[PDB]
């Protein structure tokens, strides 16, 4: 709902943390990325900056 | 994973091709 654009990801391992002002996403899939279970979701919303 | 669970729900069928063959049937001939 607030077009948020993507500045900072950091893969780990099984998650990869996507980083928006407002907005923090986890790009998790389980077993293989495989676009059909790559998910996403909204876990903070602390602010970072450019 | 609701993408994967309800493709996996699709299921197509394949459908494999059938033909059939022509008849003739001929004629007696008289004189």
């Amino acid at each position: 709902n607030r077009i948020a654009i993507l500045k900072y990801a950091v893969p780990f391992s099984e998650e990869l943390l996507i980083w928006s002002d407002e907005a923090q996403f986890v790009l998790t899939a389980s077993g293989t990325l495989t676009s059909k279970s790559v998910e996403l979701n909204l876990t903070t919303q602390f602010d970072v900056q450019d | 994973k609701m993408d994967t669970n309800q493709i996996r729900a699709v299921e197509p069928a394949p459908l494999t091709q059938e033909v059939s063959s022509v008849e003739f049937g001929g004629s007696s001939d008289e004189t």
